[PDB]
């Protein structure tokens, strides 16, 4: 997970324009719509029966806020993602039983949401930097599985 | 695409497995849980202790499904229809895991079939398990 | 399998792409080479930097193949037959790479289609590109 | 990535019994037979037209031995696989243009070959230690790609 200085600055500049609560809700909802088997962790969230039921689901939205909030905090620690996400990794393994493939899927959905929101501003070099970030975060979240 | 020659190899190899199928199914699961610990996230409700009767019982079910698939190798989407429904709608196992079980099934076969596990047979069994996996994930979305 | 709604969504989205298909194909390739450097192992003979003439040309080819797949969305195995043979036998591109181009195509679509790239349409496009990818890797062994 | 002392001892114990020549030739040969697209790198090796042709090919045998020899050397650096394979990673990227997915395929074929040779001695815990090793070696060989 090696970002160039230019990439680090592009990551930070774009993220400064991100509504984390909104983007989080959008990314988690899109995950559950695009890859509907990921709904398996969210039985208690109620209606997930159609794209609109999922995207507008208040529990999905609330959960997306939490998830992207933790992601956002991690962007301040790009040189130590494994340490940053160690307790969340342990939690998702031991208590939540979430296959880490889910982290990879969410990363790619998040990249789509950023593209959708930012349009031409989400350039190929900006995407490439975010691909490094999202791979690093997924790898960090998978790291304490056992 | 399973060729007629693949089907020949699969039928011959599974024939040799014979009544050991259930045992090898359990061994493949044990190997998968140890080698690829993320797959345990699908079995938190299981007893995963050494020699777990629950794991052994499940390996028998996996093995029987494979025996059925071999017996109906020309018509696998039909033979496996209820199992495909189950994995798609209820279990919702991420598709990436099917390659992990398939590999562990191959390793198990290799470990028990010194004479039969030729390069050609290895190739055919890999294709077969990939085909099974394709059918089991066909209804996911 | 693509649902009726998936096919409506894919046809509508690719319809909106319209005359930009070739531009978007080139952009998706550029995004792939930058984001996923291992894919560059298949194009050692290409200039793979920004504004590459080889990439612009190749994107037009990729886009045309996708347009044809949309036109023959109920018979992709046959409509893409020659291209499947090419990737399986001449180019021998590892199947893992198809998901990387597919993702870069979705990102490109997202960046250009603010109104049309809804969650349902995204879901349909992902399934469509997965299906194209499955066809293109169907003849590998 | 990080092996426990018990895992390390299990790896070293098995490897001390490995015929690197047979295993290397068998692993590379099976890679080419089972995943025939991998033959793309080896047309200069001559006749690769049937399984028997691939397996008995003197150049496949020689290359398999060479590859598994470097793998074997790597086992003395289990805590710094990335450092040790750095040179080879760059070579496979820049000179040989080998997709790193090939290292992952080879690793799983190697595990099958070890199982085939050792039978019951290749127990599930021994396999599990080897899976960590082969993942680590593939990752190390992929690490310098650009
Ligand atoms: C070769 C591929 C596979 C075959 C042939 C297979 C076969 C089966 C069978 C026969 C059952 C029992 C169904 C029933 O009770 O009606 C089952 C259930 C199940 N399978 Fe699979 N399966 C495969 C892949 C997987 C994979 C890759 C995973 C995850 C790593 C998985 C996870 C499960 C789970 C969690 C259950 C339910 C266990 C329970 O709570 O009773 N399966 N499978
Ligand atoms: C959506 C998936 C894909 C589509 C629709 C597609 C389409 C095409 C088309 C239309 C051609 C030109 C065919 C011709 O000249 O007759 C081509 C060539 C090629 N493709 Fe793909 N492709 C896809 C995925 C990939 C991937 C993932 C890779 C590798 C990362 C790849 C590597 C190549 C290479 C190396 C060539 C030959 C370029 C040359 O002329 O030297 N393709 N592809
Ligand atoms: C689809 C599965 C899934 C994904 C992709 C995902 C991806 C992520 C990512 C990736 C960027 C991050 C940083 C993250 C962070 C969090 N997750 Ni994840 N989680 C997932 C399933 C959950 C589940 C399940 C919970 C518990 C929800 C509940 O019901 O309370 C959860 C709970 C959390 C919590 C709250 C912990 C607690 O309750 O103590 C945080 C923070 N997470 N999750
Ligand atoms: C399918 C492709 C492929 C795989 C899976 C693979 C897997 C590996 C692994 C994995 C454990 C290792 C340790 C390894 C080691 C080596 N490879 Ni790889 N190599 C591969 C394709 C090659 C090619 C091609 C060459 C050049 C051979 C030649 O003809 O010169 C090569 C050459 C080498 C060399 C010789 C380099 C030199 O001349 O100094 C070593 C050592 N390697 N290769």
């Amino acid at each position: 997970v090696h970002l160039t200085p230019e990439e680090k600055s592009a990551v930070t500049a774009l993220w400064g324009k991100v509504n984390v609560d909104e983007v989080g809700g959008e990314a988690l909802g899109r995950l559950l719509v695009v890859y509907p088997w990921t709904q398996r962790f969210f039985e208690s969230f109620g209606d997930l029966s159609t794209p609109d039921a999922v995207m507008g689901n208040p529990k999905v939205k609330a959960h997306g806020k939490k998830v992207l909030g933790a992601f956002s905090d991690g962007l301040a620690h790009l040189d130590n993602l494994k340490g940053t996400f160690a307790t969340l990794s342990e939690l998702h393994c031991d208590k939540l039983h979430v296959d880490p493939e889910n982290f990879r899927l969410l990363g790619n959905v998040l990249v789509c949401v950023l593209a959708h929101h930012f349009g031409k501003e989400f350039t190929p070099p900006v995407q490439a930097a975010y691909q490094k970030v999202v791979a690093g975060v997924a790898n960090a979240l998978a790291h304490k599985y056992h | 695409v399973l060729s007629p020659a693949d089907k020949t190899n699969v039928k011959a190899a599974w024939g040799k497995v014979g009544a050991h199928a259930g045992e090898y199914g359990a061994e493949a699961l044990e190997r998968m849980f140890l080698s690829f610990p993320t797959t345990k996230t699908y079995f938190p409700h299981f007893d995963l202790s050494h020699g777990s009767a629950q794991v052994k019982g499940h390996g028998k079910k996996v093995a029987d499904a494979l025996t059925n698939a071999v017996a109906h190798v020309d018509d696998m989407p039909n033979a496996l229809s209820a199992l495909s429904d189950l994995h798609a709608h209820k279990l919702r196992v991420d598709p990436v895991n099917f390659k992990l079980l398939s590999h562990c099934l191959l390793v198990t076969l290799a470990a028990h079939l010194p004479a039969e596990f030729t390069p050609a047979v290895h190739a055919s069994l890999d294709k077969f398990l990939a085909s099974v996996s394709t059918v089991l994930t066909s209804k996911y979305r």
